[PDB]
RNA sequence: AAACUCCAGUUGACACAAAAUAGACUACGAAAGUGGCUUUAACAUAUCUGAACACACAAUAGCUAAGACCCAAACUGGGAUUAGAUACCCCACUAUGCUUAGCCCUAAACCUCAACAGUUAAAUCAACAAAACUGCUCGCCAGAACACUACGAGCCACAGCUUAAAACUCAAA
């Protein structure tokens, strides 16, 4: 996970954010935000690492990355809430949706499919 | 609609459960 | 001053008096109007029992206890014993929707007591214990 | 139990008129729904039975309020016949 | 063509939409005085929107605020705080004949 | 504009330095959240 | 996030109340909170009798503490307030000023539902 | 009924016929039984009001078409 | 009609004229219609602003002796 | 204001489950119900108990209960004449709201039209 | 009538139970379900369709083990009624309803109306119900009864569940 001192995605590109008081830097960091703000930082790191245009969010690559971050958040939730059947359903459906995305990406752009698998650590498997 | 079809199934099931209990 | 149906709040300065006593000092007549009986207890403002009467203690039995005339008789009996101890004005607190809900209050008035206020305290759980199952009649 | 006493559901008697005070109290408990609530709680109403009763009472309100609105709308027409004989 | 023909446009005589008495105001669970204006004086029961005249959004906010204020120790449950009995009567209900 | 506003508010926050002074200042003041509404939609602040 | 601590303290004299507020604000700071303000709502009579720490209370001092804290600090602070004998009741809610009220255009009227039954003759 | 008197006078003045009253079942479709086997029906029916007093079409509109009588109507 | 916007504003500012409509006269002119005609004349003289063209019309009628009591 | 009926019934196009399950179509009839016959309260029952109270204390001797017997008699006569007038006034005049018969005649003239014409 | 009579009423202290009013609102969730308060996490998918069995769920009742127990309550016991009363009515009390950990996998699980896209014109349409249709896809159906059955197979299920016939019979259902 990103360090707690990481600034929110909205206040990371405001001019002069490095010269404010330390208290102001805490109030604008991940430490003082909910987990959803931390996931937006994780999603941004994967984009710059993998996709060619980190600003295009509608490409099949960005969608696989966005969904992979949601999948990891469901796995962390279920590690603490093992009888939460609702989120167990959301996890299994999200894994199925990502596999369908990967299938379509493997068929259309193999070079991008290989970089996604390496970047996200996904081991593609063929169905039975 | 009447429940005559249900009633036939009702008695069938009652007699079957009673037969199983008896044997 | 116009009449106020809201009771005087303790701690505030009200001008209402009853024989020189404030609303907080008037004895209380607790009426429990059940479906099959009516019980009346008169207590002082300090919770000192002054008189008790029910349809059962007045010689009524079985279905006759669950009537208005039985509750009226119990109200007269409680008022008689309370009036001997120096009670004139009372605050009525009634709980239950039994047949002796209003009749018990008439008996208290017929017995010589003056009702200055009426309060309902019928227990209503806000969600509580599950009541018994419905009857097949 | 933990609240102050002689505030809730309390009505003061005026000029010894205990009957009018009791009717005021009964009208208060009725309008706030406490009377019908107490009666329905004497025996347990099963959930499916409560849902059926609520649906029946809601359909009755809609019908009664629409019939009342039509009666008030047509009441002006209850005047005398202006073209008697034709 | 013809100058006297009607023209297509929005109703100019259309009256502005009506607003509830709380439209645009913040409902706080600490403002017990405001919350008390929507409960019964005798039983503390919350009034329905057909009595309070509030819109759906504010009827919900008032309801949630009352339930919060009651269990957090700000507002009584079984009656209306007598200190607020002389506030403006905004609800449509009368108990005395 | 939100970082500037926040940078001025932090000056008035409570710290371990002014904690004892800010507690005494709170015991001397009163904050009132009560106000009533009228049938016309007007706020009626409390008489204080 | 930004929270609001509704604090009802036992009716005490000024010195003991100041010691309780300081002890409570420090408990927030020890858990990583940034305390923003402290408001005194005044001492009043409780809406109902409250029993807390083997004692019955009829009056209390109402105080508010606006502060920021990590999400994990709330659960730990709730446990701390449960053990302080001078606290009658303490609740932590998300600060109401963070929730921005959406604009309202007014009341949109609802017309009587139509075509609920076929127009055949009955 | 507001114009019954006006219409009856207009019909009498132009030398024609008026029926502003309650319309009995079969005045047109059963006329030979109601009036006689040699009765002559109207060649034209003019409705100054095509609705009856419950806001439904006057029964004579349908019955005029059944008897193949042309109708003028406001 | 275009003039309906002028009428809606006139009724909101000056309310319905205390003068009574006479719908039997086919050539009746109300205070609002007299306001609409003056408003239209001034608009044909080049003026295009709305808020300004509405205040000048009221002055012209007052000079002619018309009673315009603002509702608020 | 009448409660809404939008999206309350099980219909095609309404996704949600039904809110209402009316056992009769929600369509206004062309008549109202007949007012139910009501049971009045007993009159002079207070004077009746006062009379029967003196009897119990005077061995049912009418000579000692004249004032109580007379009061119960006068009340019964007054309650008799009032009962005689309540019919002439309330049954015939139709005070306040109309009677069902008269109100149904008014609905006959403006029947509900659940069909097209 | 039985039952209780360490009973009842007022007052005070006092839940591993249940959640008046709001709700005349019609929201959330895949469905089952979800209406006391707070906080944390959190409600898949930028084409659609796609499974008795794969994968994950699934009211109530029920099973196994350990706890809690106000109230309710199958069974059972007592009282009454009756020709009889293994019922309906009254009283008492248990399994059970709750928590924890595992099972079981059913419902008139029905809004008896499959998902997605589109239409209100034509012939509007057997009847009733909740107007009539088009495109596309999956699932399912082919007289009644035998039959929520037999057999086989699978299953933590052993008086269970799922899948599910035939012979004899009738000319109707
Ligand atoms: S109408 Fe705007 S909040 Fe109620
Ligand atoms: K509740
Ligand atoms: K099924
Ligand atoms: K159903
Ligand atoms: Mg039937
Ligand atoms: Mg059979
Ligand atoms: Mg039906
Ligand atoms: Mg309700
Ligand atoms: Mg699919
Ligand atoms: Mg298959
Ligand atoms: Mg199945
Ligand atoms: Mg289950
Ligand atoms: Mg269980
Ligand atoms: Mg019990
Ligand atoms: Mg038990
Ligand atoms: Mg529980
Ligand atoms: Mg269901
Ligand atoms: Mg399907
Ligand atoms: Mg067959
Ligand atoms: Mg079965
Ligand atoms: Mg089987
Ligand atoms: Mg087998």
């Amino acid at each position: 996970d990103p360090p707690p001192s990481t600034l929110l995605k909205d206040y990371q590109n405001v001019p002069g954010i490095e010269k404010v008081d330390d208290v102001v830097k805490r109030l604008l960091s991940l430490e003082m935000a909910n987990k959803k703000e931390m996931l937006k930082i994780k999603q941004e790191q994967f984009m710059k690492k993998i996709v060619a245009n980190p600003e295009d969010t509608r490409s099949l690559e960005a969608r696989i990355i966005a969904l992979s971050v949601k999948i990891r958040s469901y796995e962390e939730h279920l590690e603490k809430h093992r009888k939460d059947k609702a989120h167990k359903r959301y996890l299994l459906m999200s894994i199925d949706q990502r596999k369908k995305m990967l299938k379509n990406l493997r068929n259309t752009n193999y070079d991008v499919f290989e970089k996604i698998c390496w970047g996200l650590g996904i081991e593609y498997t063929f169905p039975p | 609609k009447n429940v005559l079809k249900i009633r036939r199934r009702k008695m069938n099931h009652h007699k079957y459960r009673k037969l199983v209990k008896k044997t | 001053t116009k009449f106020s149906i809201y009771p005087p709040i303790p701690g505030e300065e009200s001008s209402l008096r009853w024989a020189g006593k404030k609303f907080e000092e008037i004895p209380i007549a607790h009426i429990k109007a059940s479906h099959n009986n009516t019980q009346i207890q008169v207590v002082s403002a300090s919770n000192e029992p002054l008189a008790f009467a029910s349809c059962g203690t007045e010689g009524f039995r079985n279905a006759k206890k669950g009537t208005g005339i039985a509750a009226q008789t119990a109200g007269i009996a409680a008022a008689a014993r309370a009036k001997q101890k120096g009670v004139i004005h009372i605050r009525v607190v009634v709980k239950g929707l039994g047949p002796g809900r209003l009749s018990a209050m008439h008996g208290l008035i017929m017995g010589g007591l003056e009702v200055i206020s009426i309060t309902d305290n019928t227990p209503i759980p806000h969600x509580g214990c599950r009541p018994r199952k419905a009857r097949k009649l | 139990a933990k609240h102050l006493k002689f505030i809730a559901r309390t009505v003061m008697v005026q000029e010894g008129n205990v009957e009018s005070a009791y009717r005021t109290l009964n009208r208060i408990l009725t309008m706030d729904g406490l009377i019908e609530d107490i009666k329905h709680r004497r025996y347990y109403e099963k959930p499916c039975r409560r849902r059926q009763r609520e649906s029946y009472e809601r359909c009755r309100r809609i019908y009664n309020m629409e019939m009342a609105r039509k009666i008030n709308f047509l009441m002006r027409k209850n005047r005398a016949d202006p073209w008697q004989g034709c | 063509s013809n100058e006297d023909l009607p023209i297509s446009m929005e109703n100019p005589y259309k009256e502005p939409l009506k607003k509830c008495i709380l439209c645009g105001k913040h409902v706080d669970y600490k403002n017990v005085q405001l919350l008390s204006q929507f409960v019964s004086p005798f039983t503390g029961c919350i009034y329905g929107r057909h009595i309070t005249g509030l819109c759906g959004k504010k009827q919900k906010e008032i309801t949630k605020a009352i339930k919060r204020a009651q269990i957090m120790g700000f507002m009584p449950v079984t009656y209306k705080d007598p200190a607020y009995l002389k506030d403006p009567k905004v609800c449509n209900i009368r108990y005395r004949e | 504009r939100e970082v500037l506003q926040l940078q001025e508010e932090v000056k008035n926050f409570i710290t371990r330095e002014n904690l004892e002074a800010r507690v005494e200042a709170a015991l001397d003041s009163r904050k009132n959240y009560n106000w009533a509404i009228t049938r016309e939609g007007l706020v009626v602040r409390p008489q204080r | 996030p930004r929270y609001e601590l509704a604090l009802i303290l036992k009716a005490m004299q000024r010195p003991e109340t100041a010691a309780t507020l300081k002890r409570t604000i420090e408990a927030l700071m020890d858990r990583g909170a940034i305390v923003r303000d402290l408001e005194n709502l005044g001492e009043r009579a409780l809406p109902y009798r409250i029993s807390a720490h083997s004692q019955q209370h009829n009056r209390g001092g109402y105080f508010l503490v606006d502060f920021y804290a990590p999400t994990a600090a709330v659960e730990s602070m709730v446990e701390h307030l449960s053990r302080d004998i001078d606290v009658i009741r303490g609740n932590i809610v998300k600060h109401p000023l963070t929730q921005e009220l959406k604009e309202c255009e007014g009341i949109v009227p609802v017309p009587l539902a139509e075509k609920l039954y076929s127009t055949k003759k009955r | 009924r507001q114009f019954s008197y006006l219409i009856e006078n207009m019909a009498r003045d132009c030398g024609e016929y008026a029926h502003t009253r309650y319309f009995r079942g079969g005045m047109l479709t059963n006329a030979r039984l109601l009036f006689g086997p040699t009765v002559r029906l109207p060649d034209l029916i003019i409705f100054l009001h095509t609705l009856n007093n419950i806001f439904e079409p006057h029964v004579a509109v349908r019955d005029a078409a059944k008897m193949n009588i042309p109708t003028v109507g406001i | 009609y275009h003039e309906d916007r002028i009428r809606a504003k006139f009724y909101s500012v000056y309310g319905s004229g205390q003068r009574a409509f006479d719908l039997f006269n086919p050539n009746f002119k109300s205070t609002c219609q007299r306001f609409v005609e003056k408003y239209t004349e001034l608009q044909k003289l080049g003026e295009t602003d709305e808020e300004k063209l509405f205040v000048e019309t009221g002055k012209a009628l007052l000079a002619e002796g018309v009673i315009l009591r603002r509702v608020g | 204001a009448t409660p809404s009926l939008r999206g309350r019934l099980a219909r095609f196009g309404n996704p949600r489950k039904p809110v209402l399950k009316p056992n009769k179509p929600l369509i206004l009839a062309n008549r109202v119900g007949e007012r139910r016959r009501e049971k009045g309260e007993a009159t002079c029952i207070t004077e009746m108990s006062v009379m029967m109270a003196c009897w119990k204390q005077n061995e049912f001797r009418d000579d000692a209960c004249r004032k109580e017997i007379q009061g119960f008699l006068d009340c019964a006569a007054r309650a008799q004449e009032a009962r005689k007038m309540r019919s002439i006034q309330e049954t015939l005049g139709e005070s306040g709201s109309l009677l069902p018969n008269k109100l149904n005649k008014l609905l006959q003239r403006f029947p509900n039209k659940p069909y097209l014409s």
